């Protein structure tokens, strides 16, 4: 019984590994050789946005490249205008304990949420005055991880239950329940087409989840450690997973393979954020060595750092024009760079 | 002509300068580094630049005593560069005296937190003492216009006026009394946060002794600096006083009182690099930055 | 330039707002709960404070405002979110002193615990308020049960005082710094107003630690 | 029961995961690169972009 069922599924696990290894012919590395590197990339400090004063976990962008959203320790999220250095909003926090920022993609809703179980989300029109709550979604019993916003209507939340939930802003209920993982997860990303979005745990594995249906599409078992930084590629058929052994490894949906890895000598810490550039061409991660590094995701070779940081890394943030990036390190900071 | 050892002296002042002349720097860089957090912030920033100062002023000290003619070099080190030197020690106690109050407030009144307007009044209270130092010690820098009337003495005492005198005694009175006010209060606060540290480790954990001395041996460190290297300057600096405006001492006894005047001197100038030092001993993270830095 | 400058006053207004806040959030005292969900630690809450993972308990003590927090409902890896919680002012472990016996030892459990927490990266400087609660019940049961079955390194004999003193000491030599951490222990009672007594001497002694941590004197 | 319902689904998943249909590792790579070099021209992070039109100056 239990001793056939583990042994059918080892047999089938190495059948998988087979042909995954049979699948890969030719690494990315080996011909990538024929582009040209970017070279050595210089970013500075546009604008710096202070006016947390605890330390900031998470943020977003907004579909208009110019209002941000950033959460911090001190009960306040913060709604920011990267454009003129101004807070556009203020709100208070029931709970201080907030890991999670999500931006509605039509800029009306914000969500924010963490060690209380309970995602939060805030009108951010507000027309009859002063802001309000606008729902309360409370069905996670773990630190609840991340959330993401898919529309006005629908938002998937991560979090530290080893499940993810997709909600209703207006039911306030959770519609459906993702149970693939092992392990609690950390953060997930959703794919431009709002249909198929990733999401990383800490047993070492990054699981695709669809939408509708809500069954497991591929899993990842690359990674030797936690991963907590996941972002999805511009186009929408790759992604890439950060975890803790400063290990960033690039995993394409149709190919199903491990793709090509960040491991060098100098970066020993952990990583906590990672993004990508507009083109995918920059993949922007953030590392505890109180700096963030922005590699090539083709030549497999560092190209900028962005070290004004004084402390460890906490929430990366890329337009989706590629504009401009929002860096945040536990300081009550807020670092624009170009 | 009091003797010849009078050139071994300045010696020990460079002794005093090379080292000081980078420990300031080694806080030079560290102190300024670090955002002003609190009052202790801006106040140590302060001490660190009036030792910077000390240490320019010394050169031109050591150069005046080891071998100078009295107009070129000796007039302008007793006109401005010895007035600079005494208010910007002046200064350096006053802002010890300043951390010390801000330690008590903190020790006393542990729940109060340091705000904006706190940091805001700090400032005002620093910008306020330097600019009383530097009035005071305006008339000291104006009033020495009489040319020296003879060359072979070192002794700038006849370049002033009476009016100059009369005003550099004032000076004088008015500065011990506030270096003694300094100097008590130092001494009331540090015995009243030894007591209070004492309290509350008897209400937390009890009869325990062991970590209850290690506060103690440093704060005698503070202590015994500020007064092995204060305090006898100003027991010597009231007869040297009587002495440069009055005739009432002889001859004979200025040889001692010109030789424990400016030993004394010599050793409140040694707080320009102990400062540094004991800045760097007592707190964690200053000697985690300094590690860091090599 | 009107918008402008209307969204520089309200800029300037949020950050007026922003700053009262921060001034109230450090004016208050923020406390974090440790330990076993049968070691006690619902016990302290249910003395005096009149006033879902994160169960946050406020108080007033002598014009001080304090803030509980409990992760007894977080039932996931603890070293994902304890970093959530630096800068607290200090840390109440609580621990059973009966529980020495009962079964893989709940006292091996406790200690495996408070190892992890004593000896990590983010509460290096930050002390511990150590309780060993439920002494009355430790007084008619260390006659039934010696702590030899739970180690035999306990040479001294099997007394109240004498065991809840030595095991009291079985928690310090877990920590490794002894520098920047300060372990405070009691033992709760049923008096009036003393329990949260210890609380308070607790937080103004590590307070004055850090206060003068930051203006040189540590 | 109970103890192997969650094995029956993790190895049904596991099972029937791998009926997907996977393309060679080498078009995944050449799509990647033919989408960065599609979007490249149009990348304020790569290129950077003069300020005369930058919002952020
Ligand atoms: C506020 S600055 C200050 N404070 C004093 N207590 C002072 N006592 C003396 N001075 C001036 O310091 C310089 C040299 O000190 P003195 O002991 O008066 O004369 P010397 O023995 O030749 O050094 C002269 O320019 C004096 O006018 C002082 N300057």
């Amino acid at each position: 019984e239990l001793d056939q069922l583990r042994q059918e599924a080892e047999q089938l696990k190495n059948q998988i590994r087979d042909a995954r290894k049979a699948c890969a012919d030719a690494t990315l590395s080996q011909i990538t050789n024929n582009i040209d590197p970017v070279g050595r990339i210089q970013m500075r400090t546009r604008r710096t946005l202070r006016g947390h004063l605890a330390k900031i976990y998470a943020m977003h962008w907004g579909t208009d490249s110019r209002l941000l959203v950033s959460a911090s320790q001190d009960g306040k999220l913060i709604i920011w205008d990267s454009y003129t250095t101004n807070k556009v909003h203020a709100i208070p926090l029931r709970s201080s304990w907030v890991m999670t920022c999500a931006y509605a993609p039509s800029g009306n809703y914000v969500a924010c949420g963490g060690l209380d179980n309970i995602c939060s989300i805030y009108n951010l029109k507000t027309r009859e005055g002063n802001v309000r709550v606008s729902r309360e979604l409370a069905g996670h019993t773990g630190y609840l991880s991340c959330c993401r916003f898919l529309d006005d209507n629908q938002i998937v939340t991560s979090s530290g239950d080893t499940t993810c939930a997709l909600w209703d802003i207006e039911t306030g209920q959770q519609t459906t329940t993702f149970t693939g993982h092992t392990g609690d997860v950390m953060s997930l990303s959703l794919a431009p087409d709002t249909r198929l979005f990733v999401s990383g745990a800490c047993d070492a594995s990054a699981k695709l989840w669809d939408v509708r249906e809500g069954m497991c599409r591929q899993t990842f078992t690359g990674h030797e450690s936690d991963i907590n930084a996941i972002c999805f590629f511009p186009n929408g058929n790759a992604f890439a997973t950060g975890s803790d052994d400063a290990t960033c490894r690039l995993f394409d949906l149709r190919a199903d393979q491990e793709l090509m890895t960040y491991s060098h000598d100098n970066i020993i810490c952990g990583i906590t954020s990672v993004s990508f550039s507009k083109s995918g061409r920059l993949l922007l991660a953030g590392y505890d060595d109180f700096n963030c590094n922005v590699w090539d995701a083709l030549k497999a070779d560092r190209a900028g750092v962005l070290a004004g940081h004084d402390n460890r890394v906490s929430c990366l943030g890329v337009t989706d024009d590629g504009m401009a990036v929002a860096t945040g390190s536990w300081d009550s900071f807020l670092k624009i760079w170009n | 002509d009091y003797k010849i050892t009078q050139v071994l002296f300045p010696l020990l002042y460079t002794v005093l300068f090379f080292v000081g002349l980078i420990t300031n720097g080694l806080a030079m860089r560290i102190f300024f580094q670090i955002r002003s957090k609190s009052n202790f912030i801006i106040f140590l920033k302060n001490t660190v630049i009036s030792d910077l100062l000390m240490i320019l002023t010394f050169p031109f000290k050591i150069l005046s005593d080891a071998k100078l003619g009295t107009g070129p070099l000796r007039t302008f080190v007793c006109q401005v560069t010895s007035v600079i030197f005494y208010f910007t020690m002046y200064i350096s106690i006053s802002f010890l005296g300043l951390i010390t109050i801000d330690r008590y407030q903190k020790t006393t009144r542990p729940f109060k937190t340091s705000n904006p307007k706190n940091l805001l009044g700090a400032k005002i209270l620093s910008v306020v003492i330097w600019a009383f130092m530097f009035l005071l010690s305006l008339p000291n820098m104006i009033l020495t216009n009489r040319q020296p009337r003879d060359k072979n003495v070192k002794k700038c005492s006849f370049l002033k006026s009476e009016f100059g005198l009369v005003w550099h005694e004032i000076v004088n009175y008015i500065c011990q009394v506030i270096f003694w006010i300094n100097f008590l209060i130092v001494i009331v606060c540090y015995t009243l946060i030894t007591k209070e540290l004492y309290r509350s480790y008897v209400r937390t954990r009890g009869v325990g002794k062991v970590p209850r001395k290690k506060v103690n041996v440093k704060v005698f460190i503070i202590i015994a600096v500020f007064f092995i290297c204060f305090v006898p300057f100003h027991f010597a600096r009231i007869p040297y006083t009587l002495s440069q405006t009055r005739d009432v001492f002889d001859c004979t006894a200025e040889n001692t009182l010109f030789y424990v005047k400016e030993s004394t001197l010599w050793l409140t100038s040694l707080n320009a690099c102990l400062d540094p030092f004991i800045y760097f001993f007592l707190c964690k993270s200053f000697r985690n930055s300094l590690i860091s830095m090599l | 330039s009107a918008e402008d400058k209307a969204a520089a006053e309200r800029s300037k207004m949020i950050d007026k707002n922003l700053r009262e806040d921060g001034e109230k959030a450090a004016r208050e005292v923020k406390l974090l709960l440790l330990g076993a969900g049968e070691s006690g630690k619902n016990t302290i809450v249910k003395q005096m404070k009149i006033i879902t993972g994160i169960v946050e308990t406020h108080f007033t003590f002598k014009d001080l405002h304090f803030k509980m927090f409990d992760v007894g409902a977080q039932r996931s890896e603890r070293k994902k979110w304890i970093h959530c919680f630096e800068g607290v002012t200090a840390i109440i472990f609580c621990v059973a002193l009966s529980a020495y016996d009962l079964v893989m030892n709940r006292m091996h459990a406790s200690m495996k615990l408070f190892d992890s927490i004593c000896n990590n990266k983010w509460f290096t400087d930050t002390s511990i308020i150590l309780f060993l609660n439920k002494k009355d019940l430790f007084e008619e049961k260390i006659t039934h049960s010696p702590l030899t079955i739970c180690f035999p390194e306990y040479t001294g004999a099997n007394k109240y005082d004498e065991a809840a003193s030595y095991i009291q000491s079985k928690f310090e030599d877990l920590n490794k710094r002894k520098d920047t951490k300060e372990i405070y222990t009691h033992f709760t009672c049923s008096t009036d107003t003393k329990n949260v007594q210890f609380v308070f001497d607790a937080v103004t002694d590590v307070i004055i630690k850090n206060n003068l941590k930051d203006c040189g004197l540590f | 029961t109970a103890s192997i319902a969650q094995a029956r689904k993790l190895v049904e998943q596991l099972k029937m995961e791998a009926n997907i249909d996977r393309i060679k590792v080498s078009k995944a790579a050449a799509d990647l690169m033919a989408y960065c070099e599609a979007h490249a021209k149009e990348d304020p992070l790569l290129t950077p972009v003069p300020a005369s039109e930058n919002p952020f100056r």
